[PDB]
């Protein structure tokens, strides 16, 4: 009725996961499925707690459109990606009806679009590319990453697969994207790591996350290009089943955030860094 | 056939007199290629409505949603120049007014989104992600929103908007805001142009508007600069009426457009120069 199942996935500082037996403090109780074994479908619930600046919005929106929630994690792949026409991940769980909204780093784009609905964006996204301060590189349309081969050796730059960052440059780039799958890195931090190391030139990946990593960064070393440049602006939003009754509520709530200034808040309290 | 409504506001929507003939002149962009222009009727007190010519930003997208979507349209300009704000009985004026009685189908222009207008309308999803900045004449020193001459305004220092715009009504409904509110309602000006021309001209002192806006003039007009970067976040979408049956295939034909670089292709033909 008014208690709606919501999916959400960790990614800071938009979500960030604790242990807990109850949730103290900005935390609010989120699930997370947990198999026994991989012999098995059995698995179990685990209580943990869920913080952070997708969090803060989903508490506002709590409150202000009127529903009680239940939380929990995606287990079953990511943000999201269409697999053999299936579509996984937090947008899986809002088509195949078993959240009836997805809140967390999750980008508006045109594919997703066509299977849920998005409210208004309310973090600036898409696609930027990270890399050792003084790196030269213009952008995606810089030769050495459009004709990597052109160069020798080789500019070495890869994305975390699967997400809207992927699913962009393998349609709008396909020789860059078939030459970036070998730097294919398993998460935001591996890749950071392979940076700082020496073992990747750039890290391109979606924008309000490297603009979080550049301004935490120890000494500043590693910065988005262009003073953090960002190509295909879009936004995160909040995905829900297409034709949902909360749409417009959720998307009206969210502007009067905007405009009574109470966005601010919450970008001061999470987004700020020190670079 | 779609009744489309803009307004004039450089980079995004140009107006010129048509030539002798009632044609517009053959023109090129900073590229090379040809400016697509269309026809679009307004006024020049009466409003004597006479056909002039129309581009830029604003312009390229309509064709651009035209071609992709399967319609055909009439262009005008907004017939009281307004972008369009609610004023017993309330009222909205400007574009938002006009497709609201059915005057205009859609609103093609820099439209800013708020809580304001989609209660009454649809917004497409953001074409342009900018904000809102300061314009000053080059020489003058304030910080930027916090600056001691905007937050303890006197006549000594002038500061000003758009009358009617959305970022008029920013400032009239923050209460943390209103010492300024009631500083510009006595100088806000009727139009953007009429502003930045009274900076120019040393009778405004700083004129608070579109990032996007205020950044191609300070490009082009060298006495002229911002003063530094955007005290808020805000974003420009076509408006519809909320039972458009375009409005989908319009916002999907946006973020395909920010996805295959059509967006950044026009920001770099129209705005970074
Ligand atoms: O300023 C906002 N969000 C915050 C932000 C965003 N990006 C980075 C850091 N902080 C402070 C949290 C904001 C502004 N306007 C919103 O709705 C209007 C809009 F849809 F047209 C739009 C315009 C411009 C940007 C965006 Cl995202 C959306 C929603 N949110
Ligand atoms: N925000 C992205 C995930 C990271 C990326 O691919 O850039 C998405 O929703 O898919």
């Amino acid at each position: 009725d008014n208690h709606l199942s919501i999916v959400t996935l960790e990614e800071a500082p938009f979500v960030i996961v604790e242990d807990i037996e109850t949730c103290v403090r900005n935390t609010v109780p989120c699930r997370k499925f947990v198999k026994i074994n991989n012999s098995t479908n059995e698995g179990m619930n685990v209580k943990k707690c869920c913080k952070g600046f997708c969090i803060d919005i989903l508490k506002k929106l709590s409150r202000t459109v009127k529903f009680t929630y239940d939380l929990y994690l995606v287990t079953n792949g990511k943000h999201g990606k269409k697999v053999n026409n299936v579509w996984n991940g937090m947008i899986g769980e809002v088509v195949y009806q078993r959240a009836v909204m997805a809140v967390g780093s999750l980008t508006i784009n045109e594919e997703r679009s066509e299977v849920v609905d998005f409210s208004v964006p309310f973090v600036e996204t898409g696609i930027s590319v990270m890399v050792s301060r003084g790196t030269q590189v213009t952008g995606l349309s810089d030769k050495k990453f459009q004709r990597p081969h052109d160069y020798s050796p080789p500019f070495r730059f890869g994305t975390v697969p699967n997400g809207s960052t992927e699913r962009n440059i393998r349609n709008n780039y396909p020789y860059m994207h078939q030459y970036m799958t070998k730097f294919n890195q398993k998460g935001v931090e591996d890749a950071l790591v392979s940076l700082k190391t020496g073992k990747l030139d750039a890290f391109i990946y979606d924008a309000a996350v490297l603009n979080y990593k550049a301004g935490r960064d120890e000494g500043c070393k590693l910065v988005t290009i262009g003073s953090g440049y960002i190509f295909a602006t879009t936004g995160y939003g909040i995905a829900l089943q297409k034709g949902s009754p909360w749409k417009r509520q959720i998307d009206l709530a969210l502007l009067q955030f905007v405009g009574d200034g109470e966005m601010e808040e919450l970008e001061t309290l999470w987004l700020t860094g020190i670079c | 056939r779609l009744k489309i409504v803009t307004i004039h506001q450089e980079p995004f929507v140009y107006v010129k007199p048509t030539l002798s003939d009632g044609t517009c002149k053959e023109e090129f962009t900073v590229n090379g290629d040809p400016v697509k222009k269309v026809i679009c009727t307004g006024p020049n007190s009466p409003r004597h409505t006479v056909p002039q010519c129309c581009y830029g930003f604003c312009i390229d997208l309509l064709i651009k949603l035209a071609r992709t979507m399967n319609f055909t349209y009439e262009v005008h300009l907004v017939a009281d120049g307004k972008f369009g704000t609610q004023e017993n009985k309330k009222e909205w004026n400007g574009m938002m007014g006009e497709l609201l009685s059915g005057q205009a189908d859609m609103i093609v222009a820099p439209l800013t989104i708020n809580n304001e207008r989609a209660q009454y309308i649809e917004f497409s999803k953001p074409f342009k992600y900018q904000g809102l900045t300061i314009l000053v004449k080059k020489g003058t020193r304030i910080t930027g929103i916090n600056d001691p001459r905007l937050r303890n305004p006197s006549d000594k220092f002038i500061y000003a908007t758009v009358k009617q715009s959305s970022v008029d009504i920013y400032f009239r409904r923050q209460v943390e805001l209103s010492t300024m509110y009631r500083h510009m309602e006595k100088h806000n000006y009727e139009s953007a142009a009429e502003a930045i021309q009274a900076v120019r001209d040393n009778k405004l002192h700083a004129f608070i508007w579109d990032s996007a806006v205020l950044e191609f003039e300070a490009s082009q007009k060298c006495d002229l600069v911002t003063t530094g970067e955007l005290f808020f976040r805000s974003g420009f979408g076509i408006g519809m009426r909320k039972d458009s049956p375009w409005k989908q295939n319009v916002s999907l034909s946006i973020l395909k457009s920010h996805e295959n670089g059509f967006m950044e292709d026009l920001d770099k033909t129209w705005v970074r120069y």
